[PDB]
DNA sequence: GCAGACACTACGAGTACATA
DNA sequence: TTTATGTACTCGTAGTGTCTGC
């Protein structure tokens, strides 16, 4: 019996998590333990971090006897994920001291089980845990609105300045061809609570971010309908996308100001 | 709003007699552009003594700053034609040129309707500047322009710098060959006297010859030079002329004939010449045209009467010494252009192929510089090879 | 992680045209352009570190004190200086309507324009010819040979020259008065000799010596920075008595960890720029050093190859 | 075919009576085809190395090895530069030559041996003119021939095998093919003239052909055909010796160098050399023939001959280390005229 | 200036865009012909030759899908391909385009807006 | 003397879309019983043959067999011009150096007539080798297309192996490996989507990824693709049409 | 809902330079 | 028709994904 046996319901899920950070990160590793399959990787430019956690609730049946590390190339993994249909059920299968995993695409509607194997990799990146817990501004806005804002402000310039005020969120994207200023205020939509925007302001925040990495952040807006930005000075921004059992939280380093 | 414009635009030729120098080129261009109508009705078959009838398009070439663009624009504007200027700032690849002025070659203007006696106000003149700026080569627009010259219903004017590019080959005779030269010192002198009167700065009538010859006849840089000098010191005389010359020498990259001509001079290798023209200067002279210089030295390293012969050394001995170093530099060139691609040996190739072989055969010449004949014989040898492997395939 | 103090290179970077010391005529011309306003297109060229881009920045600051952030475009090799980006950005900047003072024009600064592609320069030619009464270009390249001929035709060539030791000494004393430090005149002379006209090199050496020891003395300076390899190589080549050159090599280049390729290339450069000896001996020496360079590049890098190169040079020198 | 050189060719080891010891060695190799090492036949040009190779192939594989089929192949190189080389294939073996461009033959030899290596049991490969391979191509060929041995075998034909690198000579069984003697050339030409119809009266003309060929069977047969058609199939005892036009112009250049030593003569020599290089003769053979024509002049003293041969060796090394092939010959001629 | 044209053709913008994109896939030039109350959109190129013939009528069900034409003088006009593609790129503003043809005057492709218009002036090629 | 009036140009459109990339030059040897054509790629490894019978055409009349050498890019442009509700009318003359493609609509609002010349392409050798094939399977074209695309992502050499009614498309590359197996599923409510196999003798054939990806473009012709394999004969991928069929011949590449 | 229409990143092929 | 790898640039290309409206 294979020691790692993780079953995915609605196998389009794992494809969505993989596509969430396929573009920004090229090399990841999955510390699979009894609690769940967590991951953490840093880009080649050492600007953006991608933490990840998938709880046992998201799996139909999860069993991981010993801690497993699965260093992987995200391009090949995403290609393997694209080799299937959302109707099929995906399973991760790994033996003791794994050289590769086994991915199964099974479905009872039609017996067309496809077994793929992806070669592992020795990343040897020990990293460290997150040591940021206190943030000044904690705001949550719908993922579609934030993705739209980032998309139409990235065309003007390469730097997007997010400013936080008393019940006022401001995005400034001054550039060569012009400028931009998106001002959105908190409101509670009773009819559609998912479209509401919340704000919790403690200390004023004024941080600028790169456009390309912020686009990479919003590329994960298909994963969850709401994103909670937690800004703070002298602290990376935390864009957390909630899952059914875990989360996909990003850490982005603000640009220097001089 | 005046007194902020450049001196090269406010003092620009407005009419055709303000273009100082190259009067013959301007009048020939005007004669060609003024008789294109009857030539068009003659189906480009019958032409006069000049041959303007059979030349559907005329191209302009010459050194910068002499008035190709200005003369072309004045001729186009004067005779009622509507200007259509192109440039290298607009991409002119196959797609953007086939979807560019390809439609406008056999189509008439729309702005000429509402601007109107004028009989040529409903036509186009295609002023394609910066055609040397298009380094596309194959599928780079040059073949498309050849097709345009072959078939256009409107006058087509091209402006470039010089014709010795292998890229510029397909325009050997399909286009008219009017050429501009360096303007004479008298016309420039009158123009600069007018400029000095207008800008109330002192200009001696004798320093102007040195100002022209330093700039190599480039009038635009001359006007800029007088402007920037007169900013802080509007009076020039014999005292500052040497400093101005040494500070504003044009420093043109030499023509492949000119590198060989300068390198084969015996004056530069003398004791006085070495001090004035240092070895680093000779290395830079080689690196001006490092592709053709090693050959161009070799085809005529023995057609020079020597003047740097060592006492007791015959001319043939010097020629043999030069040939030995040509052979030595051949190996360095092969090692540079090999699998390893050791391109740090180029300064070695300079000395081994151009400096040393010309250091033994310097002096006045028997004849004019002979172009690299190795290219043509290499082509003929390659054709002979291809024939031999062809008949070898056939004979088996 | 500790913080870092701002380096003296830009902690004392000049902000006024009177601060920079160098070619007096050039700086006076720049001041005259500053007072007048009608700046022409200029191509500033010269050796590295002699104050080219700082003069351009100071001139632009003086000309556009209030609208520097809006009407000055700064591009360099770090930006995507290609035909598409040059076209789009420069044409958007050259047509932008900005109401400058009557004598002030937009300034497009192109640092290190030598490494810029030919087609981009061809597009720049047309852009300069169209938009000249609103925007004025300003290049700053180490060598002006890379820039095409028409661009030099439509600009105003302004070349810099290597600073004399007096100007470097004056700037060094100015900075030493600005920040307290104990110095010895021998140390300052050693720093100036090491700099060889490069003011930035002098400032870096001074800062390194002050941080390492705290006293600008000859021994401290020579400890922080070694003697330049062109000088020791020139001493090796010029000296007769072959054994002396052999021991100079084995003592000051081999045991000091200088690669053989570096020694051979430095010898080539020194014997190219040498002036004490006649032309023919220089040509022969270049030939022999090139043979040794070919041997080294082929892979045979040892002490004996350099010793043989010196032996051939000395056999040449004694005229067989 | 109308040429007598090609259709008067032995087809088996029994027909080969040129060398008894070489034929015995080839028969010894052909007795057991199961254990056949890689061959490398070397010797002077034109002695019939390819004839021995084909005879050995027929003695090993059997008949039909002369049923050559001209198959064309396509290749992909850097940029858009496309090279088309036809492989002279056959049942039971394969022939390949470096007829492509000299700088890029590594990829061609590489993919031909890789393709044939996939599919008695083995298939021989003959590489004609193997001394012309670039050193990188031989380095690639080394591991290719070492890894696959049960499937492929190489019979590598070359003359003047010095440019062949050391490992290739290490893994190749070397066979020496000496040039024909005067008696052997005379016997072969006598067989040809007896089988054909030529009015021949004296054996002296055949021995004169043998002397003029310098141990070259192909050149001797071409000479025989040429002056047989010239003499209306009736050889004369005083028939002049016909030489190739390249030999004639090389001799003319030699006399020009000997009789006059001037810079105008040097530029005329440059023109002649450019013409000869355009006439597709390798520069190595041009230098060898020019040197051996200079040494045959009786006017030259022995010191001049020694200097000429020393400079000839130096410039032959330079030609082997060069790519222009005209600069070295011009330098050699300049040094020779300086010596003279 | 306002001048009388030899013919005024008004057809739906969608139909006109369809026809001209159909013909532009055959040649770089279109020879628009209006004679005998019969619009004769034709195009001849190296690959082949194309032709479209339409008949002006009135649609009671939907008048905006009808073809209306008035005949004053005949026309002989020729136009390019990419120019007409750029003109029809703005066909979304108006359901129907008003095209006026004159022998010695530019064509006027006019899209009526709610409170304005976007009229194109395209000069016909040489005849 | 040719008048082939289709009822919907989309048939001819998807046929030419099926063979855009496998071949560029084709000789239309039209006959009375229909149109057949044979074409070989540049690599001389892929063979495509099309056949459309008269039963598909609303009208057809071809008295004299004429071989028509015709470009496919021009047909692609002319048939991208065409759309629904328009009845394409293929018309040829007695000596048709230029072809005519009349597009007839239901209404007289806009009727278009087009032209296209006929280039000189030599008549391809009509090899009629029909050697028996060891195993025969037919699966829906969407499933086969998905399988071949996903397995060609991994590697450039897809192995097809048939044994014990379980087809195992295995492709092994560098990033990993891919193995899909198909059981002979039978469906009652939707008989079109089923997997049936006739395994007379096991076969193990390897094909290149480029040609296997190229042959997919004919998936619009048929909802089902029939594949029959032989150990030495070229594989036959057949696309069912209303009247005839289009087939692909690719030799195994071990 | 499906088919188009768009802008988008991505891949392929070709020119150009290679030490001051 | 020349060099002969690696790099950088430039282009047009084919897919790829997302938004409109029949
Ligand atoms: N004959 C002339 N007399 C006086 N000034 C002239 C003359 N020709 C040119 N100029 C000056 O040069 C300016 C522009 O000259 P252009 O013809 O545009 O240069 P060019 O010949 O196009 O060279 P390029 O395009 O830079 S290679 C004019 O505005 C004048 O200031
Ligand atoms: N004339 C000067 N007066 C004062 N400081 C100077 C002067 N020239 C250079 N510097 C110093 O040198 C530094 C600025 O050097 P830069 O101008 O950036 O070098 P550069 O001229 O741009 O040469 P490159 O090509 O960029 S390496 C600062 O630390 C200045 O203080
Ligand atoms: N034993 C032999 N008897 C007669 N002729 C021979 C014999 N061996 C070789 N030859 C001659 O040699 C010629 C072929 O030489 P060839 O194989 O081309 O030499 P190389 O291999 O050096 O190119 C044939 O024309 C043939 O007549
Ligand atoms: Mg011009
Ligand atoms: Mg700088």
């Amino acid at each position: 019996a294979s020691m790692l046996e993780a079953k995915f319901e609605e196998a389009s899920l794992f494809k969505r998590i993989i596509d969430g950070f396929k573009d920004c990160v090229q090399l990841v590793n999955f510390q699979c333990k009894e609690d769940g399959i967590i991951a953490q990787a840093v880009d080649d430019s050492r600007v953006l971090l991608v933490s990840l956690e998938i709880g046992v609730e998201a799996f139909q049946e999860y069993r991981c006897d010993h801690p497993v590390t699965l260093g992987m190339d995200l391009t090949s993994l995403s290609k393997i994920l694209r080799c299937g249909n959302n109707t099929d059920t995906l399973t991760l299968i790994a033996d003791n001291t794994p050289d590769s995993i086994i991915l199964l695409f099974e479905d009872t509607k039609k017996d067309r089980i496809a077994e793929y194997s992806l070669k592992l990799m020795d990343i040897d990146a020990d990293f460290l845990k997150i040591e940021e817990l206190q943030y000044d501004s904690t705001l949550s806005l719908p993922s579609s609105e934030f993705s739209k804002i980032v998309r139409d402000l990235s065309q003007l310039s390469d730097s997007i300045n997010i400013m936080i005020t008393k019940e006022t969120i401001k995005f400034v994207a001054d550039g060569d061809i012009g400028s931009g200023s998106v001002i959105i205020k908190p409101f509670v939509d009773m009819e559609h609570p998912e479209t509401s925007i919340k704000l919790e302001m403690d200390q004023p925040v004024d941080l600028t971010f790169g456009a390309k990495y912020l686009l990479d952040i919003i590329k994960g807006s298909s994963l969850s309908d709401r994103v909670g930005i937690r800004l703070s000075s002298e602290a990376p921004a935390l864009f957390q996308f909630d899952l059914k059992s875990g989360f996909l939280q990003f850490f982005l380093a603000p640009k220097f100001n001089d | 709003r005046e007194e902020d414009k450049l001196w090269t635009v406010k003092y620009a030729p407005t009419n055709l007699q303000q273009v100082c120098g190259n009067k013959g080129s301007v009048m020939k261009l005007k004669n060609w552009l003024a008789n294109w109508e009857n030539s068009k009705k003659n189906s480009f078959k019958h032409a006069g003594k000049d041959g303007s009838g059979v030349f559907r398009a005329a191209m302009l070439y010459g050194p910068p700053g002499i008035g190709k663009t200005t003369a072309a624009h004045l001729v186009a504007q004067e005779l009622g034609y509507d200007i259509l200027e192109q440039n290298a700032s607009d991409v002119r690849s196959k797609t953007l040129l086939n979807a560019g002025v390809k439609n406008a070659l056999d189509n008439m203007s729309v702005v000429g309707y509402f601007k109107h006696q004028n009989l040529n106000g409903k036509h186009f003149v295609i002023i394609m500047d910066e055609v040397d700026g298009m380094s596309g080569g194959d599928r780079g627009g040059v073949g498309q322009l050849a097709q345009f010259c072959r078939k256009t219903s409107t006058p087509l004017i091209l402006i470039c710098n010089e014709r010795n590019l292998p890229k510029m080959r397909p325009f050997d005779r399909v286009c008219l060959d009017i050429q501009f030269r360096r303007p004479d010192a008298n016309s420039i002198k009158s123009r600069l006297m007018t400029i000095a009167i207008r800008e109330k700065f002192k200009l001696d009538p004798n320093v102007i010859d040195r100002l022209i010859q330093t700039t190599r006849g480039d009038i635009r840089q001359v006007i800029n030079l007088l402007s920037t000098i007169s900013t802080t010191t509007k009076t020039i005389n014999h005292e500052n002329i040497n400093e101005i010359s040494k500070a504003w020498e044009k420093n043109i990259a030499l023509k492949p004939f000119d590198i060989a001509h300068k390198m084969l001079d015996g004056q530069i290798y003398s004791d006085i010449g070495s001090r004035n023209f240092t070895l680093n200067d000779k290395i830079a002279l080689y690196f001006d045209d490092f592709d053709f210089t090693p050959l161009m030295i070799q085809e005529n390293y023995l057609s020079t009467r020597p003047s740097v012969l060592k006492p007791g050394q015959s001319h043939l001995e010097a020629v043999a010494e030069a040939a030995n170093c040509i052979s030595l530099g051949d190996i360095v060139e092969k090692k540079i252009r090999s699998s390893e691609q050791l391109w740090s040996l180029l300064p070695l190739h300079a000395v081994l192929s151009s400096v040393y072989p010309a250091s033994k055969v310097a002096g006045h010449m028997a004849g004019r510089i002979n172009f690299t004949a190795w290219l043509g014989q290499n082509s003929k040898s390659a054709k002979y090879y291809r024939l031999l492997q062809e008949i070898h395939y056939h004979t088996r | 992680t500790l913080s870092l103090q701002l380096p003296w290179v830009e902690k004392y970077r000049p902000q006024v045209l009177s601060d920079i010391v160098g070619n007096k005529e050039t700086i006076d011309r720049l001041q005259q352009i500053a007072k007048d306003g009608n700046m022409p297109h200029m191509i500033i060229s010269g050796m590295p570190g002699i104050g080219k881009t700082t003069s351009v920045h100071c001139l632009a600051h003086e000309l556009l004190g209030r609208s520097y952030a809006d009407g000055v475009l700064e591009l360099n090799a770090s930006d995507d200086r290609g035909i598409d980006v040059v076209r789009n950005q420069i044409k958007h900047f050259a047509q932008k309507k900005l109401h400058l003072p009557p004598g002030k024009h937009k300034i497009v600064i192109l640092d290190e324009a030598d490494s810029m592609t030919a087609g981009a320069q061809q597009a720049l030619r047309r852009t300069m010819e169209l938009y000249s009464n609103s925007t004025r270009f300003a290049f700053a390249c180490n060598q002006s040979n890379k820039i095409i001929e028409p661009l030099q035709s439509r600009c105003a060539i302004l070349r810099y020259s290597k600073l004399s030791d007096e100007d470097v000494l004056k700037r060094l004393l100015q900075i030493i008065k600005l920040e307290d430090v104990k110095y010895t005149n021998d140390g300052l002379e050693a720093i100036i000799f090491t700099a060889e006209g490069d003011m930035r090199q002098a400032i870096n050496n001074l800062q390194s010596t002050v941080a390492g020891h705290g006293l600008v003395n000859a021994d401290n300076v020579f400890k922080i920075v070694d003697s330049p390899h062109p000088l020791i190589v020139k001493k090796m080549l010029l000296a007769s008595n072959l054994e002396d050159s052999i021991q100079i090599l084995r003592t000051d280049l081999w045991k000091k960890g200088y690669s053989s390729i570096d020694i051979v290339t430095t010898s080539f450069r020194v014997t190219k720029n040498l002036a004490q000896v006649k032309e023919s001996v220089r040509l022969e020496m270049i030939k022999e050093i090139g043979l040794t360079h070919m041997r080294i590049l082929e892979g045979v890098g040892t002490y004996l190859q350099l010793a043989s190169m010196l032996a051939k040079i000395h056999k040449l020198n004694n005229k067989a | 075919m109308s040429l007598w050189v090609d259709k008067y060719r032995p087809k088996s080891l029994n027909a080969l009576s040129h060398n008894e010891e070489l034929t015995n060695f080839l028969k010894s190799l052909s007795d057991q085809p199961r254990d056949l090492p890689h061959l490398l036949l070397y010797g002077p040009n034109g002695t019939g190395k390819k004839t021995r190779c084909m005879a050995l192939l027929e003695s090993i594989f059997g008949p039909g090895v002369y049923r050559l089929k001209i198959d064309v192949r396509q290749f992909v190189t850097a940029s858009n530069r496309k090279l088309e080389l036809n492989v002279v294939s056959s049942p039971y073996h394969l022939e390949i030559t470096p007829s492509d461009m000299g700088n890029n033959d590594r990829i061609v030899i590489q993919e031909l041996l890789k393709e044939v290596a996939q599919m008695h049991r083995y298939k021989c490969v003959i590489i004609n003119e193997a001394n012309s391979l670039t050193k990188d191509a031989q380095a690639a060929l080394r591991r290719t021939m070492e890894k696959y041995s049960k499937n492929i075998r190489l019979i590598m034909v070359c003359d003047s095998m010095s440019p062949i690198i050391a490992p290739i000579k290490s893994r190749c069984l070397l066979i020496r093919c000496p040039a024909p003697s005067d008696s052997e050339i005379s016997t072969i030409l006598s067989d040809v003239v007896t089988n054909e119809r030529i009015q021949l009266e004296t054996k002296d003309i055949l021995k004169r052909i043998a002397q003029a060929s310098n141990g070259n069977l192909r050149v001797s047969l071409l000479m025989l055909e040429s002056m047989a058609l010239n003499n209306e199939l009736a050889l004369k005892s005083s028939s002049p010796i016909i030489k190739p036009d390249w030999i004639i112009v090389i001799h003319k250049l030699t006399r020009k160098i000997v009789k006059e030593r001037s810079v105008n003569s040097l530029i005329e020599c440059r023109a002649v050399l450019y013409d000869l290089l355009a006439h597709c003769i390798p520069a190595n053979i041009i230098l060898k023939e020019l040197t051996f024509s200079l040494l045959d002049v009786e006017t030259l003293n022995t010191t001049n001959k020694s200097s000429i041969i020393e400079y000839s060796s130096v410039f032959d090394e330079r030609l082997s280390l060069g790519n222009k092939a005209i600069f070295h010959l011009e330098g050699f001629i300049a040094k020779v005229m300086c010596c003279l």
